[PDB]
């Protein structure tokens, strides 16, 4: 899967 | 105003004349990414030229492969235009058979 | 040696509205996924049958991790023009790069995660995964406000752990087509040059992966001053092309040979006119 924002 | 684009124009698959293609124009290396891009069948708009892969690369620079179906005639003449900020005019980069 | 990665595009345009915000995923530089906030019914999409093979919690999960993202670079964009103090109506881009190669047995080779404003470094995580490298003054705003947060533990703990085990997990429901090579047919053509001489075109037409490399050879040497190539280009089919070229007199033609080399051949090709 793919990474997040904060 | 940045990075000016390099254009490739070329079929898909091994041309001959009659026989329906695919005709790729590769826009590589470019910055901004907002760029205009036109196939032309004898110097008129293509109508539906279709879109693919746009992202960029290591480099930071984006890219753009534009296709479209055609057939080649030994008489016909196929091109692809690229207006981008990079250039003071846009650049047409004819389709050689041979490339 | 395998790798998934992250190319997220943000480009403002000041009067058209809220920024074009754009994913695109990859496993091995192969596309598989795909993002556009400008797409009717904008969500997260397949882009490989492979992947198809995912639930629909899945899918629901990514276009809302997407789409919170998109909230986010919105505001960097707003932050990158005080930064710079820029014309609120220019048109900007921020991009951002992650992702996590894996070596050959499993475990983490190398962690990637920068950015880039308006196609130059803007900031980086080092290869410590602890440290960020900064391009300018205004990124070292952020990445001093990114040191007090504690971003790059947060940032590894992606790359080291969901990083790299959904990548395991890709490699695993995907290596039909991923890890597939089509060996590339090769030709050669012939043309006579209007300065008297020929020049031979030996094309390296539909193969998978795109790495080849493509030699004239005129009695064993190599001829690469000599030698006219075109960058690796896609069919548009998932397969690629690339050709080579050399200046030949007439007569001597059948003196040099084209050496194709590709991960799909046991043994190079050698071709003559």
């Amino acid at each position: 899967r793919g990474p997040g924002c904060a | 105003i940045q990075k000016t684009p390099q254009i490739q124009v070329y079929s898909r698959h091994p041309p001959e004349n009659g026989k329906p293609n695919i005709l790729n124009c590769y826009v590589t290396q470019f910055h901004p990414p907002h760029i205009e891009i036109q196939m032309l069948k004898n110097g008129k708009k293509i109508p539906k030229v279709e879109m693919s892969d746009m992202s960029f690369s290591k480099d930071w620079s984006f890219y753009i492969l534009a296709h479209t179906e055609f057939t080649p005639t030994e008489t016909d003449t196929y091109a692809c235009r690229v207006k981008h900020a990079s250039m003071a005019e846009p650049k047409t980069v004819y389709w050689d058979r041979d490339m | 040696s395998h790798s998934l990665r992250y190319f997220v595009t943000a480009v403002s345009r000041p009067g058209f509205g809220e920024p074009r915000y754009m994913e695109v995923g990859y496993v091995d530089n192969t596309e598989f996924v795909r993002f556009d906030s400008d797409a009717e019914n904008p969500r997260y999409e397949p882009r490989a049958r492979w992947i198809e093979q995912e639930g629909p919690e899945y899918w629901e999960r990514e276009t809302r991790r997407a789409k919170g993202n998109e909230q986010c670079f919105r505001v960097d964009l707003r932050t990158a023009l005080r930064y710079y103090n820029q014309s609120a109506g220019g048109s900007h881009t921020l991009q951002w790069m992650a992702g996590c190669d894996v070596e050959s047995d499993g475990r983490l080779l190398r962690g990637y995660w920068q950015f880039a404003y308006d196609g130059c470094d803007y900031i980086a995580l080092n290869e410590d995964l602890k440290t960020w490298t900064a391009a300018d003054m205004a990124a070292q705003i952020t990445r001093r406000k990114w040191e007090q947060a504690g971003a790059a533990e947060r940032d590894r703990a992606y790359l080291e752990g969901e990083c790299v085990e959904w990548l395991r997990r890709y490699l695993k429901n995907g290596n039909a087509t991923l890890l597939r090579t089509d060996p590339p047919k090769a030709h050669v053509t012939h043309h006579r040059r209007p300065e008297g001489d020929v020049t031979l075109r030996c094309w390296a037409l539909g193969f998978y992966p795109a790495d080849i490399t493509l030699t004239w050879q005129l009695n064993g040497e190599e001829l690469t001053q000599e030698m006219e190539l075109v960058e690796t280009r896609p069919a548009g089919d998932g397969t690629f092309q690339k050709w080579a070229s050399v200046v030949v007199p007439l007569g001597k033609e059948q003196k040099y040979t084209c050496h194709v080399e590709h991960e799909g051949l046991p043994e190079p090709l050698t071709l003559r006119w």
